[PDB]
């Protein structure tokens, strides 16, 4: 595989992802990190099915509602930021004011 | 497409040019196979291979560098040695040299 | 005996007039000449060439080489050639033919007991790229660096901390001091840049005798007349680089001010497209004159479909702007501008910007120097074709012109290239291997003073080392002692006439950096353009000699979705 | 000109008069002073006041700070105020008006080419927590107490072995100075306990040459008058602390025998209110005396619903404790009491108590001593209200009242109040920067001795430190050299005479302990009160005053699962 | 008073004529003697016996024990004990009955307040596995290795290059020194072996005053007569050992003119059975010769359903072979074996093979050296039943039999006997404690040197060390200048003597290697039988005394799937 | 548990075969990486089961087929071996040419 250190750290935003994919089946309302960690890992399959910067930037927006995390927890989150591989090479996405 | 993929010229190699070469016939009296690789000494090579010691002397086989030639116990082949170079200085194999020749 | 091309190019790898495709781009290269005597080629394992007696010697150590790299295809500014390489006290020794001279012909390269063997044979080997814009924000990079092939850093920093999120500073004789200290843990070569924005000649001289090896000026500390003069005073007096990233708010003058107070001297100018900061939105016609050295900054190589939306938001979070003050978004379609994104990757291809850099944490990524210098190479050819310095049916000279901008280039630039920056005798042995599927993108080998420091490794408990799952770890040449050994850390002369390193107590070698006052455009290896260019006030269309200079976005690119796993 | 209150703390963070939320709690502080000069406040980045001629000046690296820390909450003992921080040779320089005095006005804190900055601006800074209950059972427990915001770690143990497990003590001289050598590559301060239970005076003389900066007497180890008596002798003559976890079976006398053996000496009662060791029930009435410097351990603080629940297994791992074996389980009901366990929160609130720690890996968790100090403040505002010490409406005394018990108590305590524990010139620089939404739960930024030492991340190839996965990476002031020069080894005095430092070859900083002797309770910063407590040895209610002291658990609390993924 | 059996070995651990099944095997120990004086056990704890006046004495540090395993079931090639194991200055101090001389009866190893406590009562102590086939492909092997309970590692290489990927062989004086350096940040026993084909005695001269403690004669390097003579004639005048992979392709002459060149002197036979290099297909013959120290590598052991189809590719990655050139694959059926494969199981159940070694990726599992000694003794037990040398209803006698292979064997044929390979009085603390559960494939904890280097660990911030999740985490014995103090870098005579150390600036602890010439057959514990063994040089079969040896492949083993989550 | 590193190493495989996993089922041509994680995991998944190593070595090249995988993909990966513990101990598995 040749997994370059960048390769491996974003397993382990994959991997954080998992667990809040899960509570939020539950039907759990999801924290912090959970949050972040859920968004994140929809851009960065956003880029491997080869969506652009602009469409992920608006789509980022729409993963989770204020009803759908706890309280406090939107204001905690004033952007997301994650970076993918795009098929024109890394692109950064961000996503402003992600959950409303 | 393929990544990194070569795109070789058709055509030949001929290798170690120049250089005086023999024939000789060898064959394996042992009864476990021996194998001589490319650029070891023919004059020293396992015992057990009879042919004419003397006519090998300073050769090695004349094969693609890095290769090597079977002797299966009881066979029997002609294989065709070139001349070593450089200084022409034997060291180490069964140590019957060791010095130039 | 004799032996068809083919099965030559499986067994010895590629010889004369082979061609090679370079990972998966459209770049061919073709063996320009090989160095061995057919026949006599030197490989390792059993039943082959490098035993006793053959292969291998009787000499002693003095005598043969501790390291050879067998049948390698060099890449190399000045040549694409196939040869061994002889490796001995971590510098390189020669490039010629290896074995044992008591049976083989023609061995300029020893192999004795002490002689280790790394099997180049069907591998690309190239030196360690050299990244000149490094944001010291973490120590992380340095490993994410040398994974991509990068062996120097050259940058500032003291991590993350605002000074150093949006300048390549390392601030004063404490911070310098305590970051040549934590230099000595990291894997790579480095030299550090301290600030520069002062008009007291002698705050600048500290640093410059506390260690640094250049001076960044930088906006966010003041790029003024008085600032840029007063650094460049200092640097023509202790034989050190100036770094410039210019006022790109035109607040004490326009890019031509800039130029007046640089007064014809030599300077880096950084990120001259000027996405990345400077003069907006002409601080790329600085490429035109003979005492400029520019380079690029990575994000803008090359012009794609998504380049322009990445940007907007980018630029914020650097240098701490706040996308509610009007006048902090205001200066951002002043500083993004596609007509100059797009021109840059035709200056490069002419040979108008000679290095390129990362700008990493800061916009840039630090382990995307290599690759998307190549992937600029890549769209070049497919827009522009052959380049009229081309000759025979390769990109042979594309290639020279490309590996160029990120080996010995920046080492001219900074003054040290005289240790490393290219493959030539008495180089530190700064090396990379490379299997055509993956050049530029995942090394086969990084080798560091003449030590693996990094390389893919299996399964630890596996029989061998090819079993997954396979990932980058450290190696020895990136342990303790022999990391020491291995590295350099790079002073200035003050600092080495100093003692610096002895009152520091560093642990590594130390080398010295000279001749960055003397460097000019001209001396830009295959990158010595100074064109007739402008830049249009309203349009921000970039001409040369009035042509219209400009490229299309690519929507896809090579060394890209089919290597990486995110 | 003119500015609202709301734009200016968006720009320059909140000023006097302001309140701000910590965490997601009810605690509010309000700003009781602004050292800034309105307009001249010191800002970096493009265009904004940090650069040459202007923000910055032209003196040399001897005449400025190295670091800047600009518009800065800080949050210390003595007050909470707005001001810049200065930072020189890895110490607090100064607290007042950062700038250059050749254009602004009471500057008290310069800023030259030499100075690095650190955006405060709508942060939150306090000094480094200091827990001193450490149980060296694994080194990583270095990192996990480092990124919660803890500077400083004094404790004893060899690695993961029976005796560590149960006690904090590092034995003999071998151990000692085996520990003393592993120290120099943990990231924090560190100070070592030897073992305190012996009858013969020169086996803890001995261990006090050898490097301990105080011996911990441990019931496990006999906790008998004889031991105790003979500790304290030798801590009189080499002012070194002892700290006490007493006879929990009352094999040797009960709770007033052990304080008689003390004398009236000084000393530091372990986990005071019991259910982590000491004579069961009434461990806890030594808060009441002049010479015992009180503390709890975290895992009872604060009182909630599960606490007793988990509290039954916890006790048998810890102390080799046998399941089976009635004696061994029998005094589990007698350790572990609900009464004490709620008093121990208003003990805190009223001031009784005057130190927290964790009790790392035997009862107690490492990374959360400031996370749980703040827990139990929340819980007795929300139950008890306003402290009788209050003015105004905030919660700014309290606020104080509980910092201190993890910073300057914890200091004074164990005689290291003259290098660390508050934010005061002269001291080493560790601090660290919280942004109000995770105030005690994550830090922002993590400063040791003028050096970023850890501090969440992003993606190391990203163009910008922000982007996912963000989490806490070590940075260069954990590195190697770096690390030595920003950290300390406390030794006794004797050990420091002794040149145990030149003999062990110690790389790192050293600091000498003193003053441990004369401390009393009246000495722990807000946290003074000797009240006439009793505990009732049938009912194991506790009083004051005759007045019952109790709490309610707590169902849920804040600086919790708002902010874990675990 | 009186105690039933049963509740003693739960309290205290087994005794006399107890017996324990290790992990989930066929093998049952007894214990032969109890060394401890009923009532008067050491046991730690709160009301335990380690309390001061009690189990502990009054002595000063010079003369108690700086550490002491509690109630210890000892498994070494000298017996089968209960006993407490004391331990003063990194070394052995005594095994017998520790306590206070001032109270208790037959105190033999003192404890006081200097001694640090592990509570072995329950777990099997043994000393560490030493493996002496390392290819240093890479220095994450050491942890591996470590974790397995593998204490010493000797082998060769230089990093994951194709000699060392081929070879134990540390090339030259640059790469030993490189290696010799790098070595101080490993936290196991280290010993280098150069490349010793050449037949040029200064060559090799050289190596070995440059610190290697043996060399290796490999057929890749070109394994003939003239080397090998070349390379015992050395090693007889500088008191070394040489380590022989002898010449499969029978290139230069039979087994029987490899057996002449040796010419009867000391030598080591690396995996004598063959399928891992070596005269096809008779090299195991080597096994009746009174110089040859014979060895296995672990792929073998033991013959299982899938050994063969594995090792067919398993070979050509190794050692560099070409499956499309039917020289490198012919080959490959005249070294795998079945017949000698199923052999080597019995050979080793005989006493015939003496040694057990790794061959760390290169055919070989480096974590499994030990686990597969064990699965081999299981799996003949099952098959060929009692040994003749067994006493009593037990697998004592095996059980010291096998456990010599990787702990005293290998210490006795390297010259490193003297410091390490069993627990005895003087020999270096490196210890291993172990759950009788997952007795050979999990440890408890692994000290080195009298530290804890490696232990699995749970929860950082846990309130115990035993929530999960659980896994080896490094230790303190395995940190900075701790790590030093704690292992040690095996140095030739000459390379002592000539002050390498010093001059490479190593900082671990220095040990000699003496007596490899002296060491025969004899020698090896509990495995000297010198068989008359012959080989079927067509059908391959393997015949002891006329009579045929071979064992049935196993389909499944113990210490396998139940313990491993891959 | 008492994860040796060997098994939290291969945990690093096992999550990186997570993720092409859930690409393939999206119907994405798999890249480089991608292959190689998903039919390594394939592997050991077949040794926990108890499939005897033979078996495995044809297994292993009907995972993926060369139009499920990426341009030149198939190429890229000339074999696979992973290592995983059968009932009889660790052993190695190679498939040669594992898509076609
Ligand atoms: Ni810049
Ligand atoms: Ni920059
Ligand atoms: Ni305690
Ligand atoms: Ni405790
Ligand atoms: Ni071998
Ligand atoms: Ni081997």
């Amino acid at each position: 595989m040749e997994l370059t250190p960048r390769e491996k750290d974003k397993l382990l935003l994959f991997t954080a992802a998992l667990v809040a994919e899960r509570r939020l089946a539950r039907g759990l309302k999801l924290n912090y990190p959970e949050s972040v960690a859920l968004i994140s890992a929809f851009i960065m399959e956003g880029a491997r099915d080869g969506k652009s910067v602009a469409s992920l930037m608006e789509e980022g927006r729409h993963v989770l509602t204020r009803e759908q995390v706890m309280e406090g927890v939107p204001e905690m989150i004033p952007d997301i930021q994650v970076e993918a591989t795009f098929p024109d090479g890394s692109k950064l996405v961000t996503v402003h004011n992600p959950i409303i | 497409m393929i990544p990194g993929e070569y795109h070789v010229k058709p055509g030949q190699i001929a290798l170690n040019t120049g250089r005086a070469t023999c024939r000789v016939v060898v064959e394996n009296h042992g009864d476990r196979p021996i194998q001589v690789g490319s650029h070891y000494h023919f004059a020293e090579v396992n015992p057990a291979l009879k042919f004419d010691r003397q006519q090998a002397a300073g050769y090695r086989l004349n094969i693609p560098a890095g290769t090597a030639v079977r002797f299966e116990p009881g066979q029997k082949r002609e294989v065709e040695l070139v001349a070593f170079a450089g200084h022409r200085a034997v060291f180490g194999f069964r140590g019957e040299v060791m010095g130039p020749l | 005996s004799n032996i068809s091309r083919q099965a030559y190019a499986d067994m010895f790898g590629p010889t004369v007039g082979d061609k090679v495709r370079l990972a998966d781009t459209e770049l061919w290269i073709e063996v320009e000449d090989d160095l061995t005597t057919y026949g006599e080629e030197v490989k390792f394992g059993g039943g082959k060439v490098i035993r006793d007696g053959m292969g291998q010697g009787q000499m002693l150590a003095a005598d043969c080489v501790d390291l050879v790299l067998t049948n390698a295809l060099i890449v190399d500014h000045w040549g694409i050639v196939k040869a061994d390489i002889g490796v001995k006290d971590g510098r390189i020794f020669a490039i010629g033919k290896a074995g044992n001279p008591d049976i083989q012909p023609n061995v300029t390269i020893p192999i004795g007991a002490a002689t280790e063997v790394i099997a180049a044979e069907g591998k690309i080997v190239t030196a360690g790229g050299i990244d000149t814009h490094i944001h010291w924000i973490c120590p992380q990079q340095a490993e994410e660096a040398l994974v991509s092939g990068v062996t120097t850093m050259v940058g500032g920093g003291t991590g993350p901390a605002a000074g150093t999120h949006a300048t390549t500073c390392t601030p004063g004789p404490w911070y310098i001091s305590r970051m040549l200290q934590a230099a000595d843990s990291l894997p790579v070569n480095i030299g550090l840049l301290g600030k520069g924005n002062v008009s007291q000649p002698d705050a600048l001289r500290e640093q410059v005798a506390a260690g640094v090896i250049g001076l960044c000026i930088h906006e966010d500390w003041g790029a003024t007349p008085a600032a840029i003069d007063c650094a460049l005073t200092v640097a023509d007096e202790m034989d050190i680089q100036v770094a410039l990233h210019s006022d790109t708010l035109n607040e004490s003058g326009f890019v031509e001010d800039t130029l007046a107070a640089i007064g014809g001297r030599t300077i880096h100018t950084f990120h001259t497209e000027g996405a990345g900061g400077g003069h907006a939105p002409d601080i790329i016609t600085a490429c035109a004159h003979p005492n400029i050295l520019p380079s690029s900054t990575n994000p803008t190589l090359p012009y794609t479909l998504n380049t322009i939306d990445e940007h907007l938001d980018m630029l914020m979070v650097c240098h701490h702007l706040d996308p509610d003050i009007a006048e902090d978004v205001a200066f951002a379609e002043s500083r993004i501008r596609r007509e100059t994104i797009a021109a840059e990757d035709v200056l490069h291809d002419l040979g108008a910007f000679s290095l390129t850099s990362s700008d990493s944490q800061a916009m840039g990524r630090v382990g995307e120097v290599i690759l998307r210098t190549w992937q600029v190479a890549h769209r070049m050819k497919v827009q522009r074709g052959a380049l009229a310095e081309e000759t025979g049916d390769n990109d042979n000279f594309r290639v020279k012109r490309y590996i160029a901008k990120y080996t010995i280039n920046p080492a001219l630039t900074h003054g040290i290239a005289h240790e490393v920056g290219s493959i030539e005798v008495g180089k530190l042995a700064d090396l990379v291997v490379w299997s055509p599927a993956f050049f530029g993108v995942k090394p086969a080998t990084v080798i560091k003073g003449g030590m693996i420091a990094i390389a893919p490794m299996g399964d630890i408990n596996a029989s061998i080392p090819t079993p997954q799952p396979v990932h980058y770890r450290p190696m020895f040449g990136a342990l303790g002692s022999a990391r020491h050994h291995c590295r350099l850390t790079f002073l200035s002369q003050a600092a080495a006439a100093n003692g610096v390193a002895e009152r520091l107590n560093l642990r590594s070698a130390i080398a010295v950096v000279k001749g960055c006052r003397t460097v000019q455009k001209a001396d830009m290896v295959h990158n010595s353009l100074q064109p007739n260019i402008t830049v249009d006030a309203q349009t921000y269309e970039v001409r040369v000699d009035g042509e219209l200079i400009t490229s299309e976005p690519a929507d896809v690119l090579p060394m890209a979705q089919r290597y990486f796993l995110f």
